[PDB]
């Protein structure tokens, strides 16, 4: 089911607190970051036990 | 080897007290703090 | 460790551990991999010592089952960290490090703080687990608090 | 455990550590934390292999020095205490022993007074140990 | 007593052998896969009488706190022996006490 | 009279036991064989007294 | 009278007991005193009342 | 503690076998209590079993995916509740 | 497999053998009421219930 998570997590790109949403979707272990700024999108399978803060770290790793 | 007898019993009770006393605990827990204590804490 | 779940409920006896600094109660194969024993068989080996008692591990397994997702110490560690009840930025480099810190110290001080004795508190969480299944299973009166 | 609570009655093991032995859950536990409760007790001997067995450690010749104060070769509850008469025991410890209430109750007896009280029948175990 | 491989060390899952028609137990992080000698899959059972004979230790003979009985050992033949009862924690728990000897242990009932 | 009463009643707490102990002791409605038997035995001492 | 300690009520009995003694039954009236364990039972039950 | 105080009709309050009926048809007694033990087979033939404990059962009661359930129920509690299997 | 166990589960729950949902148990019962009499005069009567 899809999941808007408007979740205070601070962005990289446009440096804007709370412009990042972690949106959840379990159906086929999907992942999406969606910005409020910059826009930007970023992807990541995610398990069960996933959560917003999984997908924050797994895109910090990938920011660097 | 005879009996004990309940004198020799109160016997031994009144040598307890004589030795421990009725506040026997409070003193010796103090006496340890101060003894031991704030040094560790330090 | 919160022993959640009723019978025939939640699938499985879900069992998840609390930690100290954490922001989420956490499952325990997830803990004992973190800790140093990353393959179930030994898991198995610590926590049960009754391998005819196959209840307790039939109804153990639920968990197993869940934590299969890690495989490592370190995707453990991480994942531990993730809760690690500090703030946004420790990233994944400081995280398994904050997570071996979190291991090292805070958990059951009283056995140790320092490294190269999580095996000590593996076999305690084994043994602390078990009972707390034994007293699941009804093999023992629940502890009493006034004794 | 046999070795260590003879140990402690020697004294060389500070006398409030406790000694536990749970023999159902194969645990064998021994506590010297602070702050536990005790309180002390006689010392019946036990072992079967001499006739003071299911008799008092102590004898007419402990009270005899503890009233004059010194060993004829000072005497007080301490020297009692370490001598291996009495030990304490917390509560914890209690859980494992069988405390005789009286002295007497240490001997079997064979009367029918009607001002006086009766012990309890206490046949359920043939022999006490 | 469910066990895994003896080199990947996961838990084996039971696999069905639809092109030849068998069981066997199968591991998800190694491709060790064996048949498997029991259809068996999973056994829930209700009527919970597994154990009840399990608390049973060897040290039983040493504890004083345990009476001693008059019983005639049919093992041992002696008349020095305790006895105990259920120790399950069951509300349903029976009254029949597991005499227990000194030199076999063994839990007999006399009716 | 008074003892020979006591006795009694403790020599039929006895043989409740006993035979409860041997399964040999009948199920009261809704009562378990610890309920059952605890209310057989708070009966008979109260009956005594 | 529940047993508080290991499958017992005091010490001074022996495990796996349930005699009426071994439970909380004062045998001895008043006027002819009580024994240590019945007096600590009749304690605990006027202490719950 | 809720309850009930059923009252029968006239003729049954005064007879014990139909009160005895009744009990029996208002109990509500479902399978759990009859059932005994639980057991998942893979029966790999949907023809015949590789069971020995129903075996003769089966093959005398014989005169898709081979997944098979299979349960155990307790004689007594299903006698003692008079309904047949 | 699990889709198996899952059903397993659900026939030990919901499926309802007899009786009306809700009933624990049932006691049997027997009352004691008065009644008139031929007569008019009242008489007890055991009653099952
Ligand atoms: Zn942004
Ligand atoms: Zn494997
Ligand atoms: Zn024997």
């Amino acid at each position: 089911i899809k999941q808007k998570l408007e979740t205070q997590f601070t962005c990289l790109f446009c440096n804007h607190d709370n412009s990042v949403v972690c949106t959840l979707d379990k159906k086929n272990s999907i992942g999406l970051l969606e910005c409020k700024k910059c826009n930007l999108s970023f992807q990541a399978p995610i398990n069960s036990l996933s959560q917003p803060i999984d997908i924050y770290s797994d895109w910090i790793d990938a920011c660097e | 080897d005879d009996t004990i007898t309940t004198e020799d019993c109160w016997t031994v009770i009144s040598a307890f007290f004589e030795e421990k006393g009725l506040v026997s605990q409070q003193l010796d827990s103090f006496d340890e703090f101060m003894e031991t204590s704030i040094q560790d804490l330090v | 460790i919160k022993l959640y779940g009723r019978e025939d409920k939640g699938t499985g006896r879900t069992i998840k551990a609390t930690l100290p600094y954490v922001k989420q109660d956490i499952p325990i194969v997830i803990v004992f991999r973190a800790l140093g024993v990353v393959p179930d068989g030994e898991i198995l080996q610590h926590i049960c010592y009754d391998e005819n008692d196959w209840q307790m591990l039939e109804m153990l397994k639920p968990c197993i089952e869940e934590g299969f997702v890690i495989q490592d110490k370190e995707v453990a560690l991480d994942f531990i960290g993730r809760r690690g009840s500090a703030a946004l930025g420790i990233r994944r480099e400081k995280r398994i490090q904050y997570a071996k810190d979190i291991l090292q110290k805070e958990l059951l001080p009283h056995i140790t703080q320092e490294e190269g004795f999580e095996t000590r508190k593996t076999f305690f969480l084994g043994y602390m687990v078990n009972r707390l299944l034994l007293c699941a299973l009804e093999r023992k009166d629940q502890d009493d608090r006034d004794h | 455990v046999s070795t260590m609570r003879d140990l402690r009655r020697s004294g060389a093991i500070s006398p409030e550590v406790s000694i536990i032995r749970d023999i159902r859950e194969r645990e064998f536990k021994i506590f010297t934390d602070v702050g536990r409760v005790y309180r002390p007790l006689f010392i019946v001997e036990d072992d079967e292999s001499k006739d003071n067995k299911g008799e008092l450690r102590i004898t007419k010749e402990h009270i005899r020095k503890i009233q004059q104060g010194y060993d004829d070769d000072v005497y007080g509850w301490s020297s009692l205490v370490t001598s291996g008469v009495i030990e304490y025991v917390d509560g914890e410890e209690e859980e494992t022993i069988m405390i005789a209430m009286t002295p007497e109750d240490l001997q079997t007896r064979s009367l029918n007074d009607t001002a006086k009280r009766i012990k309890p029948e206490m046949s359920t175990s043939s022999h006490h140990t | 007593s469910f066990r895994f491989c003896l080199e990947c060390n996961n838990m084996l899952y039971p696999k069905e052998d639809k092109e030849n028609q068998r069981l066997l137990y199968s591991c998800r992080n190694c491709d060790y896969t064996e048949l498997a000698e029991d259809p068996k899959v999973y056994r829930h059972e209700l009527i919970t009488n597994i154990g009840e004979t399990a608390g049973i230790v060897d040290d039983i003979g040493q504890d004083p706190t345990l009476p001693r009985s008059d019983k005639e050992c049919p093992e041992c033949h002696s008349r020095d022996c305790v006895f105990f009862q259920s120790q399950q924690r069951r509300k349903d728990t029976n009254m029949t006490l597991f005499y227990v000897c000194l030199n076999c242990k063994k839990t007999f009932r006399d009716e | 009279e008074i003892t020979h009463a006591i006795s009694s009643a403790k020599e039929q707490v006895q043989e409740i036991i006993y035979k409860a102990q041997h399964n040999e002791l009948e199920l009261k409605p809704g009562m378990t064989l610890r309920e059952s038997f605890e209310g057989e035995v708070s009966r008979t001492l109260n009956d005594a007294r | 009278i529940a047993f508080g300690f290991a499958d017992r009520s005091l010490p001074h009995f022996t495990k796996d007991d349930f005699s009426p003694e071994s439970k909380g039954f004062v045998e001895n009236s008043y006027l002819r005193g009580l024994t240590p364990q019945e007096f600590f039972f009749h304690a605990m039950a006027g202490r719950e009342g | 503690t809720p309850a009930l105080t059923v009252y029968l009709d006239r003729e049954i309050a005064l007879d014990i076998e139909k009160a005895k009926v009744i009990q029996s048809s208002i109990e509500y007694t479902t399978l759990k209590n009859v059932t005994s033990a639980t057991e998942i087979y893979y029966d790999p033939d949907p023809t015949s079993t590789v069971i020995e404990e129903d075996f003769d059962t089966v093959e005398a009661y014989f005169s898709q995916s081979p997944w098979l359930l299979r349960l155990e129920l307790d004689r007594a509690r299903m006698l003692d509740k008079q309904l047949t299997m | 497999d699990q889709m198996l166990k899952r059903i397993e589960a659900h026939m030990l729950d919901l499926i309802a053998l007899r009786g009306i949902p809700g009933i624990s148990k049932v006691y049997m019962v027997k009352h004691k009421v008065s009644v008139p009499d031929e007569s008019g005069e009242y008489k007890n009567e055991e009653l099952w219930a």
